[PDB]
């Protein structure tokens, strides 16, 4: 629950990772 | 015997000497004594990549590894365990206590309140109280620009437009006094200065004042200036954005800043230069000619055409702005619109100790028997003048005012003991402030007044300082005064900017946060023991300096390339 | 405040005009 | 421009005679 | 976009996440 899926982030169940940066 | 011009030509505030002194030099470990120096002084000055050692120099310049540092000295004094803010001492008091343990807490990295999910403090909060909550966990993380963002990024995403601007200033702040060179904060926020909603762009545009406010970036600045032309940008929009760009252009005299400013106000209805978030506006003019004394007359030509009540202020704030350092006797006789007046009255003595005790004793005057109006800035005066400098006096007489009948005086006291004794953990003005504290329970404003300066004595745990002056109070620091003054013209009007919405302001401080430590180094900038003599007894370094010691370490073994003894040194061998 | 305490010099004491007096 | 001893001050405006306006001298 | 990466040039839409 620390990372981002590709896009997916689980936490805040924001819907359209390495860490912050965009790779 | 280089060091000591490089310290003139930065007192000379001349760009030219700068760079002309920091080269032309045959050493390479004086270099970077040098660029420790300028580090602490907030000037970052390009280098070609063909220099001797173009690497080094750069990561020094860029303070990228402050934070370690920090945290080794953390780590020597075994305080890295975190501070819940009951044990220092309504909506009101979960924001009052998310800014206790946002001071406290300060530059490390670590919290018991935003925890792994901070959601269960941040929805304890509401609306701006919410939105400064999400803006700590920034200032807990300050100078951890990766593990910062790595730890904020998670807020960016969030459907609450407030936790959003929080998180967005947070990533402001983390990027603060750190120059990193990959520029994560114009990619992250530049987004949003121009987005629909008012709230994102007070957060995006804050942020990018606050990480760039030591130098004045063309790009930066080329995309914040429209916005204080857009018809849907309030006048708190415009203040903000105008306190950003004069952070960010800080003393450069930066024209196009100018321009925008005096075309911003002289589009401004006459009822409309009544809102207070207008005094922003020739703040940031002052912010953007800090210091340059008499080359203002053009401007105070330019500002005649300003409607009558609000050109008083304007020209008096900046007047007050280009004199900041001078320490002019005439100015202070002139002074001698009446709160801007006492502030630069203390703004412009602050620079010399005699004018400095007149100053005190003017201050004491007007609290007793000044205009009932004209002593509300009394005490902001007197914070500025000895921020994180705990004189006996001064405290007294602010304990003393600190009960007035009169609700803006208690109020700008209190925040004036609560700065004066910043990042010290004087055990005298904790008491006091606990003793407030139980007289003005059942006293929401004033409770949250005594929470704060219980907040900024411990600021830090004790290993931070806010005064502006440092290497020997020889030299000024032009950001530190920008948030400073930022904070105290914020203060002229405490219960409508910092008791109603814009609390926010009050990370303008992180501006000026210093470490207060000692570090000594080998040639190859790894952490060396040696023995100090710290006067006005000894200890094994890292150790900490308060506002006026002199460290001397008592052996001739080593010989420190920099005469001063402060922030970074490295040292010789016989 | 109340006034003990200390006043420089003011002595009745009239310390400040926002005091009682 | 003086004051008249509750206490009346006219050139402050204030409602809460001194030898001296500025420092009240008794 | 003055707001992007392409790692990060020499080592995607930030606020899209496109």
């Amino acid at each position: 629950s620390s990372y981002s899926m590709h896009y997916i982030y689980p936490y805040s169940s924001y819907t359209y990772k390495y860490q912050w940066r965009g790779a | 015997r280089f060091p000591e011009a490089l310290r003139l030509a930065l007192m000379l505030n001349d760009m030219e000497l700068v760079e002309d002194i920091f080269t032309s030099c045959k050493d390479v470990v004086v270099q970077k004594q040098m660029a420790f120096m300028l580090g602490r002084h907030g000037v970052f000055l390009e280098l070609s990549e063909d220099v001797e050692e173009y690497e080094d120099l750069t990561e020094i310049m860029s303070n990228v590894q402050l934070n370690s540092n920090f945290l080794a000295l953390a780590r020597e004094l075994d305080i890295m365990e975190p501070k819940v803010p009951d044990d220092i001492y309504s909506a009101r008091m979960n924001l009052a206590s998310s800014f206790v343990n946002g001071f406290v807490n300060a530059a490390f990295g670590q919290d018991k309140l935003l925890t792994d999910d901070g959601n269960k403090w941040l929805y304890k909060n509401k609306d701006h109280g919410m939105l400064s909550a999400a803006a700590s966990l920034g200032m807990i993380l300050l100078w951890d620009v990766d593990g910062g963002l790595t730890q904020i990024d998670k807020y960016l995403y969030s459907s609450e437009d407030y936790i959003k601007s929080g998180a967005l200033l947070a990533c402001g702040i983390v990027n603060s006094g750190v120059r990193n060179e990959c520029d994560p904060a114009l990619a992250l926020l530049s987004d949003f200065v121009l987005h629909n909603s008012n709230t994102m762009r007070l957060g995006s545009i804050f942020g990018l004042g606050l990480a760039y406010a030591g130098s004045n970036r063309e790009d930066v600045l080329t995309l914040l200036l429209p916005v204080m032309g857009d018809s849907k940008s309030s006048m708190e929009v415009a203040g903000v954005t105008a306190l950003a760009c004069g952070m960010i252009a800080v003393g450069s005299c930066n024209g196009d800043v100018t321009s925008t400013i005096l075309q911003t106000i002289m589009e401004k209805s006459e009822t409309e230069l009544k809102d207070t978030y207008a005094r922003w506006l020739p703040l940031g003019l002052g912010l953007n000619h800090l210091g340059k004394g008499e080359a203002i007359e053009a401007i105070l030509a330019a500002l005649e055409v300003v409607s009558e009540p609000f050109r008083s202020f304007a020209n008096t704030l900046v007047d007050v702005c280009a004199y900041a350092g001078s320490g002019n006797v005439l100015k202070v006789q002139q002074l001698l619109h009446q709160g801007v007046a006492v502030l630069g009255i203390a703004l412009i003595a602050m620079g010399e100790e005699i004018g400095a005790e007149m100053a005190l004793r003017t201050f004491g005057h007007l609290l007793r028997y000044g205009e009932p109006t004209l002593r509300r800035a009394v005490p902001l005066a007197l914070a500025l003048i000895s921020v994180s400098n705990p004189r006996l006096n001064i405290l007294d007489t602010l304990s003393k005012f600190s009960h007035d009948a009169d609700p803006e005086v208690s109020y700008n006291s209190i925040f004036a003991m609560g700065m004066v004794g910043s990042g010290t953990n004087n055990a005298r003005l904790a008491a006091m402030l606990r003793q407030l504290a139980q007289y003005h329970a059942k006293d929401p404003n004033n409770l949250f007044m005594v929470r704060l300066a219980q907040g900024l004595t411990h600021l830090g745990k004790g290993t931070l300082t806010l005064c502006p002056y440092h290497s020997d109070r020889q030299l000024m620091s032009q950001v530190a005064v920008a948030g400073l003054l930022t904070v105290l013209v914020s203060f002229l009007d405490v219960r409508n900017i910092i008791l109603g919405k814009s609390h926010y302001v009050l990370y303008g401080l992180v501006a000026a946060m210093q470490p207060r430590m000692l570090v000594t180094f080998d040639e190859e900038l790894r952490p060396l023991p040696v023995s100090v003599r710290v006067g006005q007894q000894t200890h094994t370094t890292p150790v900490l300096l308060a506002h006026g010691e002199r460290a001397e370490l008592a052996t001739e073994e080593f010989l420190p390339v920099t005469p001063i003894l402060e922030g970074f040194v490295i040292l010789r061998k016989n | 405040s109340d006034i003990s305490q200390s006043v420089s010099s003011a002595v009745q004491q009239y310390y400040s005009y926002y005091y009682p007096v």
